RNA sequence: ACGAGACUCUGGCAUGCUAACUAGUUACGCGACCAACUUCUUAGAGGGACAAGUGGCGUUCAGCCACCCGAGAUUGAGCAAUAACAGGUCUGUGAUGCCCUUAGAUGUCCGGGGCUGCACGCGCGCUACACUGACUGGCUCAGCGUGUGCCUACCCUACGCCGGCAGGCGCGGGUAACCCGUUGAACCCCAUUCGUGAUGGGGAUCGGGGAUUGCAAUUAUUC
């Protein structure tokens, strides 16, 4: 399976909500941003993050999502 | 402009130069030469009755990959299973009698001669002898 | 006397010519790269030697 | 438990089953070999020997199905 | 590509009588000392090839071959080819012929059994004389 | 100024220099289809024929064919093939001839970029190999 | 000859990297020709033992590495140039061999 | 060798001597008969020739026609649509008598 | 807050990067018209994959299915939560708490019976059914790895005596990407072949040719 644990799924929040300005749709733009605003320890993990990011980009261009 | 010797497919390139050497009359084959089993894996005897021919020039290309040729390397072109019984397999080889006589039917050709630290090495002279005589036969009678 | 026993005829495969370095213990020797530790005193000092695990 | 066929070579006998092969649709080692149930390598030699009669053209070999054909 | 022999429905070699079904050269288990590398050699020394038709093969060259084997000894080949070599009561490889006897001297046990041996009985009571393990596997011998 | 990425597949490989000259193919180091093992002559015969002699008019081809293996070293041939043809236009034509004929050659067949990953997996525990184990008793 | 190399040995590659950068650092501050780092196949160390000190349980092995990373150095230069890039306090691990071959 | 098409037998005895149904086990017990149903046409056309594999095989396992050398009834037993096989009408036989529970 | 995941190692991918006198090479190159700023192998600071794109199912949430593209789309293992068990180990350890035998010390000394039986009392093991199994020796094949003094007297191996090759003796190389070795009595293939299956097709013992040299081997080594 492919569900996100709650560390990714916070980092996700927290950079969206901090960085909300920075980020866009692409994977890879999202992919460098969030590797520039914050410190990911892995790169996987750097990646499920932006792929989450990119995710909720999208859930959140179409209304507001209360996380 | 220069041709190589390994310039057509191997079978035919050894069969013709095989051939030559046979054609040459001087050389008969001794009586020491199919009833060696030689390694296990085979099972009859040599039949063609080129094969010391085919030894001298594959043994030639061995050189073109390094110095100092001799059998074992040669002969590992094909490994696997052997099966041998109550005892696993080993790694292919021959007879060194059966080298020693094929030197003493090979001296007076220029083919192949061994070295003085070990292993063999190539006869430029007769290298180029067959070089022009198989580029000869390709370029006259084999591609017009 | 003593030279009229000793030394007669070799003994080319002594298992007991052979011991752990820490323990002095006969069995589980492991004498592959020169450790020559019984092979719980090598999984004791493992670590301290260089060997850890990966795989 | 091989069945018996007239093999012998004679004056009469050996030249009336030689001259059955191109009297079918389909001939090949295989068709004579499962149709007539007599040794295909039989059926091998007689293309041979057509070949050396000179009809032919020889292409490949192989020891089961070999090729022999003609272009005029 | 053609030959005047005549099919012969009854064929005889060595007085033996056994079920002729299949082809020949190779089916010659009758024949003792003749067949794989050591008859090729023979043939490949008398110099004959593969030309004709298979099926029908006569017998000439394996009667060739034990011709040749009844004086092998001269021409210095190399001498690993017979069953029973460097046996006692003499120092050469001498001749014999006819089934029945051949199998029994596969054994050579009158003097093993003479000398009062292990190797008499270990030989006789169809078990090992070397020693494969019988209780598991190495059950085959006897069925 | 070097421009070579040659051609390998599974084991085997071949080093494609491809420079100009006179403009003749080699291939095998021997005439065209009689190669020993005899197995998979035909595949090469597909792309010669396919694209054409003036294509491949200008191509001196200079390679070092090794490595046992007919999956690897064929059709690591065709893997070779088209990609000589491909840097050999890109860097001295131009792209749109390139676009083109490789799409042709690389359209016939996906095979060709992609090779097996499939590889020999560890002996694991306690056990005869990978996954089979040890017959259990009770 | 003129020709000396350097050999760096360790268990880990961190350490041997750093040397080796630093040690081409310090061959092309002077002005040097140095034959880039030369790297060893990693030659691999492994020891199978059984987990347990008795011979109890479940037939479980310990899978014990230990890889050794080669690298060396080519650079033409007299002894005392490599005695003083020697004395550079090195990082620990790292074994160096020098040979005048 | 042959010139003219092979195509109608080629096509016309396997590609569609294909079944039309196949059966299933029935509640928790009971080997004495199956319930019929059936698949988009690629998994039982392929059974049959999963079964034709054994069939011919058994038409060449201790037999007479060997491999390598079957290459009509393989080119039959590729092409397409109409109806001549054997271990198909086995398949068949087997469709009848599961079908008779609908 | 642990555990799960993350993580570490390992595979799979570079018309990319860092460079190698042990792999690899360009028209003032020969032994041949009759000193490429490094890419196949080796290994590094990096890159690459995220259910990321599309379609459909899902209080349109978590997510699931499929499909392009792609080297790769639940991808080998290692590590692994307190309470647990009178689980095993005192025969791995001057790691360790004492009720307590014997002189036939559970010390030595190529020394020395068995267990290498056969009505089996059980358990782990040694093995493929046909033109696929194996020979023509007629084309460049694989490793994963190991290899010589604190102890120590024991390492891996490259020609000839020559019956037909390991090999009883002289001989060099390698503390090793330098030698074995581009792994020295091996593919699975094949002009020794099966025409419909007890034949050539895969071995029930068990005998000779010189035995690697281990007092013994038979009361376990050796084509």
């Amino acid at each position: 399976g492919r569900v996100r644990t709650k560390t990714v799924k916070k980092a996700a929040r927290v950079i969206i909500e901090k960085y909300y300005t920075r980020l866009g749709n692409d994977f890879h733009t999202n992919k460098r941003v969030c590797e520039e605003i914050a410190i990911i320890p892995s790169k996987k993990l750097r990646n499920k993050i932006a792929g989450y990011v990119t995710h909720l980009m999208k859930r959140i261009q179409r209304g507001p999502v209360r996380g | 402009p220069g041709v190589t010797v390994k310039d057509v497919n191997q079978q035919e390139f050894v069969r013709a130069l095989a051939a030559f050497l046979k054609k040459s009359g001087k050389l008969k084959v001794p009586e020491w030469v199919d009833t060696v089993k030689l390694a296990k894996h085979k099972e009859l005897a040599p039949y063609d009755e080129n094969w010391f021919y085919t030894r001298a020039a594959s043994t030639a290309r061995h050189l073109y990959l390094r110095g100092g040729a001799g059998v074992g390397s040669m002969t590992k072109i094909y490994g696997g299973r052997q099966r041998n019984g109550v005892m696993p397999s080993h790694f292919s080889r021959g007879s060194k009698s059966v080298a020693r006589r094929v030197l003493q039917a090979l001296e007076g050709l220029k083919m192949v001669e061994k070295d003085q630290d070990g292993g063999r090495k190539l006869t430029p002279q007769g290298q180029r002898d067959l070089d022009r005589i198989a580029g000869q036969v390709a370029a006259a009678n084999k591609k017009h | 006397g003593h030279q009229q026993l000793y030394w007669s005829h070799p003994r080319k495969f002594g298992q007991g010519s052979r011991s752990c370095r820490v323990c002095s213990n006969r069995h589980g020797l492991i004498r592959k790269y020169g450790l020559n530790m019984c092979r719980q005193c090598f999984r004791q000092y493992a670590k301290d030697i260089g060997f850890i695990k990966l795989d | 438990d091989k069945l018996n066929n007239l093999v012998l070579f004679d004056k009469a006998t050996y030249d009336k089953l030689c001259k059955e092969v191109p009297n079918y649709k389909l001939i090949t080692p295989a068709v004579v070999s499962e149709r007539l149930k007599i040794r295909g390598s039989l059926a091998r030699a007689a293309l041979q020997e057509l070949l050396s009669k000179g009809l032919i053209k020889l292409v490949s070999k192989h020891r089961a199905q070999v090729i022999y054909t003609r272009n005029t | 590509l053609v030959i005047p022999e005549k099919f012969q429905h009854i064929l005889r070699v060595l007085n033996t009588n056994i079920d002729g079904r299949r082809k020949i050269a190779f089916a010659i288990t009758a024949i003792k000392g003749v067949g794989r590398r050591y008859a090729h050699v023979v043939l490949r020394k008398a110099d004959i090839d593969l030309t004709k038709r298979a099926g029908e093969l006569t017998e000439d060259e394996v009667e060739r071959v034990i011709t040749i084997m009844q004086n092998p000894r001269q021409y210095k080949i190399p001498d690993w080819f017979l069953n029973r070599q460097k046996d006692v009561k003499d120092g050469k490889y001498s001749q014999v012929l006819a089934n029945g006897l051949d199998n029994k001297l596969r054994e050579d046990l009158e003097r093993l059994k003479k000398i009062r041996a292990h190797r008499g009985l270990r030989h006789f009571w169809g078990l090992r004389v070397r020693g494969q393990h019988t209780k598991t596997t190495g059950r085959r011998g006897r069925t | 100024q070097s421009v070579q990425v040659f051609g390998r597949k599974k084991t085997a490989t071949a080093v494609a220099h491809c420079k100009r000259g006179n403009g003749l193919i080699k291939v095998n180091g021997r005439p065209l289809e009689m190669i020993e093992p005899r197995t998979l002559q035909y595949k090469l015969l597909e792309p010669v024929l396919l694209l054409g002699k003036e294509r491949f008019a200008g191509v001196d081809i200079r390679v070092r064919v090794k490595g046992g293996g007919h999956v690897a070293q064929i059709y690591a041939i065709r893997q070779s093939i088209s990609k000589a043809l491909v840097a050999y236009y890109q860097k001295y034509v131009d792209e749109a001839s390139k676009k083109e004929i490789k799409d042709i050659l690389i359209q016939y067949d996906r095979t060709l970029l992609v090779a097996d990953p499939r590889r020999c997996e560890s002996k694991k525990f306690g056990g005869p190999g990978a996954r089979a184990r040890y017959q259990k008793s009770y | 000859i003129h020709r000396i190399r350097i050999t760096l040995t360790s268990r880990n590659v961190k350490s041997l990297e750093k040397v080796c950068a630093d040690l081409i650092r310090g061959a092309k501050e002077k002005n040097l020709k140095v034959k880039g780092p030369v790297r060893m196949p990693t030659k691999t160390l492994r020891i199978t033992t059984r987990k347990t000190p008795c011979g109890e349980g479940s037939k479980t092995w310990d899978r014990f590495q230990m890889r050794i990373h080669k690298r060396l150095i080519d650079l033409h230069s007299p002894s005392e140039i490599v005695k003083q890039i020697t004395s550079i306090s090195i990082e620990p691990g790292v074994e160096v061999e020098v040979t005048i071959a | 060798l042959t010139g003219e098409n092979p195509l109608q037998v080629l096509v016309n005895a396997i590609i569609n001597s294909g079944p039309r149904e196949d059966s299933t086990r029935i509640g928790r017990a009971g080997t004495v008969r199956r319930q019929a149903v059936d698949v988009s046409p690629l998994r039982r056309v392929n059974q049959a020739i999963w079964l034709l594999c054994t069939g011919a095989r058994e038409a060449a396992f201790r037999n007479i026609k060997t491999i390598a050398e079957c290459l009509a009834d393989e080119l039959i037993n590729a092409a397409k649509g109409s109806s001549n096989s054997y271990a198909i009408k086995k398949k068949d036989e087997l469709e009848r008598v599961a079908k008779s529970n609908r």
